[PDB]
């Protein structure tokens, strides 16, 4: 009856984890390709 | 926030004209720093400080496409007294001919009139500061402490 | 639930980075315009 | 349920750390091989 | 999260390096062209 | 105060003489370019100076 503890927390935190990770991965390429040109220009 | 730390504005030479009794026109050369994205000259304002007068300027509705011609102090200098005027010296991909956008590698001069904006003159042995704040970059600072003698009709200042 | 790891560190370090950079940029103009006049005077 | 604290932060910061390190390693070879020729030329 | 160590130091020191170098390059032409005329006058 | 620009005339005088006697009639708002030395002919067209011209 009350054994649905995975549907409350597990799937939601997996999706929020994927979102909060995909922010940090995709926010780095802009700054690395902006900082790489600056030194050799 | 990366665009604010990246951009800039670099002053590289200031000249002035004379010829009646005292200096009354200033010419400022200008070039963007080599990390700036897009400096927009429609919203850049110049401050000057002299004789208890702090003066704020704005953009004026007159420009020129003098890329090939001569005599900088002899074309379209009659729309002054509250604004500055813009001349273009170099533009490859013609991105500054209309609507005032400087890309990476242009050269733009500014002309400011002094007699009709300070209501007077600018004598020797003075010291003046000022800033050329862009929209979001970092300002270039001005210092043109005047020489002790005027000799020719075109004196260098910085 | 605990996927708010960006609000703790990311925005705060971006602002502190901008402050610590704006110190170093704005502290150089005074000394360059003081050192440039000294030689040619 | 909420013990997925590693998938949020750990893998993402390891990848961002590798990216931010690979910028600093690869940006130095150009300037060292440009500065080494300049003195002996 | 804390892998933004390049935006703090790298770009700022590159710009301060360019400024502190452009002082030393541009301060020499005045003194060389003042010292070259003095001997042969 | 006079600002100049590039003019559409040049020469490949690497071997000849009399600098003031060849193709000096396209002036009055620009400058003119002559080449005195170029090994790997990188400045003969489109005006690129490498290390040593």
């Amino acid at each position: 009856a009350s054994g649905i503890g995975t549907l409350i927390v597990f799937i939601a935190m997996v999706l929020v984890a994927a979102v909060a990770a995909s922010v940090l991965i995709n926010t780095s390429g802009f700054l690395q390709q902006k900082a790489s040109t600056t030194g050799k220009e | 926030s990366t665009e604010q730390v990246a951009s800039g504005l670099l002053i590289n030479g200031i000249t002035g004209s004379v010829g009646t009794s005292d200096v009354k026109l200033l010419a400022i050369y200008l070039a963007p720093n080599a990390g700036s994205s897009a400096i927009d000259l429609a919203q850049t304002k110049v401050m000057l400080d002299y004789n208890g007068k702090s003066v704020v300027l704005g953009y004026g509705g007159n420009q020129d496409m003098s890329s090939g011609n001569s005599s900088v102090f002899s074309n379209d200098t009659g729309a002054t007294a509250t604004t500055f005027q813009v001349n273009i010296l170099q533009d490859y991909d013609d991105s500054a001919v209309d609507n005032a956008v400087i890309n990476k590698g242009d050269a733009v001069a500014l002309i400011v009139d002094v007699n009709a904006s300070f209501a007077g003159e600018i004598p020797e042995r003075t010291a003046i500061s000022g800033k050329v704040q862009p929209e979001f970059g970092a300002p270039g600072v001005i210092s043109f402490t005047t020489p002790a003698s005027y000799t020719t009709t075109l004196v260098e200042l910085q």
